[PDB]
């Protein structure tokens, strides 16, 4: 005998239900992917055998959402066609896994100073059987955990 | 000056003494002091961080004329870290309660009977005492009055210095401030000797070869010496018990201080389930510090294997009967290395 | 016996014993260096071994790189110098951070007259920041801290 | 505040919450003099820091009646057992004096509360405390309640109607500051005079504008009272912070973890400095000691109970019983007024199996197969006879074996 | 001279009282679309974000005293944290923000001997 | 006929029961790798027809372990958040073959001084049915195994 | 500190398949038109229809 509220404390999440905030404003998105963390490695030899290591300095953040393309909806394209010179207003962005109904977060990611780098648009192919999907690529500063 | 009212500089033209503080954790002492002294009257104990903590404490000039003053300043000029005062009577009864203290230091008193208590296998304590005051006997009796503890060490003549009066500095004082500076530099397995004191520190009276020749056997006295060209150097690295173990300083201390690491290392499998995973895992923490030990020269061997071994599990350490008792036994083993002593020259033609 | 990284540093400049705030951010810092000046000399039957003289010593450049930012008043002595303006000095401190942002090492040095002033390529290909280039000339230099 | 236009407000304040936990096993009752918000004697659940400031007025001082005051520290001791991983307990408020009807009462009111695992009194005045352990009857002990305490002595243990269900810590704990409350927040009754009536005045600063005179008698005494803590130090029962510690364990390691080796947090100091040799005298009597390690901290080092044998020596064994006993009640509840045959006996026997092969799993129970870690027996001829059927009974036996802890680790050194 | 009018280990300095005042208007201003939101835990989780990445960026620049984030600045905001049913029937959400400034040195004292 | 101690004696260990102990702590992990131990090779040939090969420097240890995404848990996240600059917790870490109840040892793979490199966060699919996922990199010096 | 910025637009590369069909040259014609480097620009709009 297993109670739900025991599988909420004790079971693992799975990852199909999440929500993402880009910004001030929430977008529903079909695959979020590359919020990893990076370090170098410095190492130091000696002539009598010693051996040092240490983190070096952390890499840059990369991430990829997907979505599908919608009637009238071109805000993602529109955020990376803003880009003048090399000024871009940069936004934040919070993924959370959710509960099943979307009334609570269990987990939160946090993506600081976020600003697209590439834009891709779908593959017009008359032979397929899928939905049109538009993929946004962006490069943040800092990503954090926040355990609710 | 210390009163601050406007915002700006402030002149003030003093003559309050500074030095410099180290940190070595191998090496804790604790002084004893006489009960007559205001500063520690009527508290357990006092734990000084550096010479401007003392001095702020003190609430006073600096005085050569107090035992205790001077040997503070000989302990910190030497190199010593934070220390313990504690006064004599209550040695037996506060030293326990203290945790890192390593070596109980006699600075000019009479600890016979604390030492004889407290330094003791298993209680990680290490002793220095201090030498006769006058001259040494030429019948080789000038150690008559100490006991045979393998924990403890005594050092001859009491010194001297420029801000010196009708009283000298006690020897220990000075000596465990040349522990605190060899541990953290070269590391507690290398000889607390045939190194400089610094100050202006000079032995009260002269040690000649023949002198040191009858107090380096048995109960053996530590000599402080000057030689013409090296200056003023510890010469001596012997415990006041003449055996194949424990005849060297250095091979004690680093027992103590690898009993003490170890001791710490595993002290999260206390209340923890006496079988065989909990082993394992003291097993892994035990052997892990061993070959780090290994690795910065602490122990003698051209492999691991050669150095240590570590052994526990049933019907190899415990049986049935320690098990249900909630024993849990280790057996460890490390090799020492043994510092050369004398050198010989031979001349030919 | 751990070593130290080189990618964490700060350096800063007095004029007339008033420090510069906003002069402690620079992309490199060229190295510190000392030489003894030697003359080698030989004897007359001495055919196996070598004699070296000591002479003067000599003190190294201090080279500098920082972005084009706004003016400051590091800027402003560069450019009375160079342009024809009496000659004025600067005491500069290199300090080496740790991990709590406290000097290890730190080097001091003396008189340093600034001598030339450099900028990058304007380049239409490049995807790069432009980049000042500063050297200066000094008469000491000198070291404190627990570390070297 | 009280809003009245949309928007953002901007408060500056000092008052602190602490992170709120949760749990199942163990869930404290704390007796003591506190100051409920309401004046409506009746067990009160507190689910966080938060909530309890909410409920109750939060202080060092016990409310007044006229006149006479108290020292309390049932406030101090409730904010260091939320910062020890605390969660959701019980609050019993003793109120005026301590008449036996509240003493007879007390396993009453508990056991009415259907939560209750432990019974803690954070009070620092001795006879107190000793009062309120000897009202604990020997049936409330023995229906699955532990009781923290905290020993007054070095050298004599405490004596409780079960030894068993005991452990006792010593010494108290030292903080750097207590809590102080306003003038409106520290409860007054008992006043009266010719044109007022006696509940007319509720507080101190309904006090102060009343009738400086014995308002000026109240403070000389809370400003003696004051003095007074301030010289032997803010000296806090060690019993509260062992609550917490127990809430943690559980949560984090389980039941059948010893809640020692566990660093405090939140306190400054000891009430004494310990050496092995006393440590050594208190554990064979049965007192844990809190012990000051200069690589650790203050940690807590000993799992004993007040009973000395092979069975109920550990506080992990005897916990973890409680915790399968009331487990397995509570599965058994399901059946009570079913019928009294063979299919019946048959879901009782699975109802437990399936309970106990689960606590194995965990580890809570030793042994390399289920086999020998547990056994249930359930039988119209092996537990129970034809006159205990025709009377309504059912007997079932239950047996499991716990791991012991590991409490002397021996290092044997060699020179080669 | 940079001292207020109050003098109390608070507000002693007009940098303290002035970094209080422009963080509290910030802060504001980042979380002000939260209005008229549902009040409900994922609003809140949204607020905290705002809130944490100002005060991280606000540590970044030297505004606030400490070597980590953790040591200077924190926030909470949750049921039974800040908040109780009545708070949350009312419409109203409640956040702590607690962070450390730095003070200044004021006094420079020379000692000087032979 | 075969006796379950003689399987106990002679026969090899499955994979898939194991512990991992990380610093003072054990933790559940779903899959460990990269226990590898590198040397290179020295060569020297001569005129002669001579060819000497001897090992060369031992290679750095890299280990990368899988875990679930488990409510309330971000342990693994803030050991590698907590690096400052060059400065981070070093851990011991063993993974031990284990009896089918978890009661007995069989073989231990120790691990010395071990600091995280790399975090990896699960990838948010709103196709997928699977668990959230993290993954840990670390960087050890030393890697010794010990029978039971 | 750590400072990023976008930086230049790279050039857009796109690829169109079609069947053959009888007398039908139309895009063979236009990349066999190339001269030197002269070559005729043309605009391209793709759209999703009803």
């Amino acid at each position: 005998a297993i109670t739900p509220e025991q599988i909420a404390v004790e079971y693992p999440i799975p990852t199909y239900r999440f929500v993402v905030s880009v910004g001030d404003e929430q977008i529903p998105f079909n695959n979020v992917s590359g919020l990893d963390v990076h370090y170098d490695v410095i190492e130091y030899k000696d002539g009598i055998g010693n051996y040092y290591k240490m983190p070096g300095q952390r890499q840059s953040i990369n991430i990829t959402l997907r979505k599908g393309v919608f009637p009238g909806d071109t805000k993602l394209f529109d955020w990376i066609n803003s880009i003048q010179l090399n000024q871009v207003e940069k936004k934040d962005i919070a993924i959370s896994l959710t509960n099943e109904a979307g009334t609570e977060i269990l987990m939160t990611w946090n993506v600081a100073n976020a600003f697209p780098t590439s834009f891709t648009s779908p593959s017009f192919d008359a032979t397929s059987n899928e939905i049109a999907v538009q993929e946004i690529a962006l490069t943040a500063d800092r990503v954090t955990i926040q355990a609710a | 000056t210390t009163i601050t009212t406007y915002p700006g500089v402030y002149i003030e033209e003093d003559a309050s003494l500074s030095l410099s503080v180290s940190s070595s954790a191998t090496a804790v002492p604790v002084f004893a002091v006489a009960g007559d002294n205001p500063l520690i009257s009527g508290k357990p104990y006092i734990r000084i961080s550096n010479w401007l903590e003392y001095l702020t404490l003190k609430n006073e000039q600096f005085d050569p004329a107090n035992t205790l003053d001077i040997s503070l300043r000989a302990y910190f000029i030497n190199g010593g870290g934070y220390c313990y005062l504690v006064q004599t009577t209550d040695l037996e009864k506060q030293v326990p309660k203290l945790d890192d203290v390593t070596l109980l230091v006699a600075a000019g008193e009479n600890i016979t009977t604390a030492v004889s208590t407290l330094c003791k296998p298993g209680k990680g304590l290490f002793a220095i005492f201090d030498g006769p005051t006058t001259e040494l006997k030429s019948d080789g009796t000038s150690n008559s009055d100490y006991d045979p503890n393998p924990f403890a060490a005594v050092y001859y003549p009491w010194l001297t210095a420029d801000w010196t009066t009708t009283i000298d500095i006690p020897p220990s004082a000075a000596i465990a401030g040349v522990y605190c500076s060899v541990d953290s530099t070269r590391g507690v397995w290398k000889a607390p000797a045939n190194v400089p004191i610094q100050g202006g520190l000079q032995p009260k009276y002269p040690v000649t070869d023949d002198l040191q020749a009858q107090y380096n056997q048995g109960k053996a006295l530590n000599m402080i010496r000057t030689f013409p060209k090296s200056g003023t150097l510890v010469w001596g690295a012997r415990t006041l018990e003449d055996n194949d173990n424990w005849r060297y300083i250095p091979v004690r201390r680093l027992f103590n201080s690898a009993e003490r690491d170890i001791k710490n290392a595993m002290s999260f499998a206390v209340f923890e389930p006496n079988s065989q995973p909990t082993w394992e895992r003291v097993r892994s923490a035990v052997n892990n510090y061993l070959y780090s030990l290994w690795q910065q020269g602490g122990l003698a061997g051209n492999k691991p294997d050669d150095a240590y071994f570590v052994q526990i599990g049933k019907d190899i350490t415990m049986t049935d009967d320690d098990i249900k008792q909630g024993k849990m036994i280790i057996k460890i083993g490390m090799a020492a290395v043994r510092p050369a002593e004398f050198i010989i020259l031979q001349f030919t033609q | 016996y751990t070593p130290s990284v080189s990618h964490r540093f700060i350096a800063s400049f007095l004029f007339n014993n008033i420090p510069s705030p906003l002069d402690i951010a620079f992309q490199r810092i060229s190295g510190l260096s000392r030489e003894l000046q030697t003359t080698q000399y030989s004897q007359g039957g001495e055919n196996a071994r070598n004699v070296w003289l000591a002479e003067k010593i000599q003190h190294g450049s201090l080279h500098l790189e920082r972005g084009v930012m706004t003016v400051t008043p590091l800027t402003l002595m560069f450019d009375r110098v160079l342009r024809g303006e009496k000659a004025v000095y600067a005491d500069v401190v290199i300090m080496l951070l740790n991990e709590n942002s406290v000097p290890v090492a730190s080097w001091t040095l003396s008189n340093a007259l600034p001598v030339r002033w450099s900028t990058g390529d304007f380049d239409a290909n490049s995807n790069a920041v432009l980049v000042n280039s500063l050297e200066l000339r000094y008469q000491d230099m000198r070291w404190l801290g627990v570390k070297v | 505040t009280i809003p009245t236009y949309p928007g953002v407000y901007i408060e500056e304040d000092a008052s602190l919450n602490l992170s709120v936990n949760q749990g199942n096993t163990a869930i404290p009752v704390f007796i003591g003099l506190f100051s409920p918000k309401n004046t409506n004697s009746q067990v009160t659940r507190v689910n966080s820091w938060l909530d309890f400031t909410n409920l109750f007025n939060a202080g060092c001082i016990a409310p007044i009646t006229i006149v006479i005051v108290n020292y309390t520290t049932s406030s101090d001791a409730l904010k260091l057992y939320f910062q020890n991983g605390g969660g959701p307990c019980y609050i019993l408020p003793q109120l005026d004096r301590l008449t036996q009807g509240f003493l007879d009462s007390i396993p009453e009111l508990i056991k009415q509360a259907l939560e209750i695992t432990l019974i803690v009194c954070p009070e620092w005045d001795s006879g107190y405390q000793s009062k309120i352990y000897n009202s604990l009857t020997s049936s409330l002990l023995n229906a699955g309640y532990f009781l923290i305490a905290d020993n007054q002595d070095k050298n004599t243990a405490l004596i409780t109607e079960v030894a068993s269900q005991t452990a006792t810590y010593y010494p108290a704990v030292k903080v750097s500051q207590l809590i102080q409350a306003e003038d409106s927040q520290i409860a007054v009754s008992g006043y009266e005079d010719a044109k007022t009536k006696s509940d007319e005045v509720k507080n101190l600063a309904q006090l102060k504008e009343k009738n400086p005179t014995v308002y000026q008698q109240a403070v000389q005494k809370i400003q003696a009272i004051q003095d007074e803590i301030a010289a032997n130090g803010n000296i806090i029962p060690v019993s509260a912070v062992m609550a917490g510690i127990y809430c943690a364990t559980d949560a984090s390691r389980g039941v059948w973890k010893a809640p020692a080796n566990i660093v405090l947090s939140g306190i400054s100091d000891v009430a004494e400095r310990l050496t092995d040799d006393e440590q050594g005298e208190m554990n064979s009597k049965g007192i844990n000691a809190i012990r000051y390690f200069s690589h650790k901290g203050f940690v807590v080092w000993g799992a004993r109970t007040l009973q000395n044998d092979d069975n109920w020596r550990y506080i992990p064994v005897r916990r973890l019983f409680n915790a399968a006993e009331r487990d397995i009640k509570q599965a058994m509840q399901s059946v009570v007024f079913e019928p009294n045959s063979q299919p019946t006996w048959e879901r009782v026997k699975s109802a437990i199996d399936n309970y106990l092969y689960s606590l194995w799993q965990q580890g809570a129970l030793a042994g390399n197969k289920p086999q020998e870690a547990y056994f249930v027996q359930i039988g119209k001829d092996v537990t129970m006879s034809d006159d205990d059927i025709k009377q309504g009974k059912m007997i079932v036996k239950v047996g499991m074996a716990a791991v012991r802890p590991a409490e002397f680790i021996i290092l044997q050194f060699s020179q080669q």
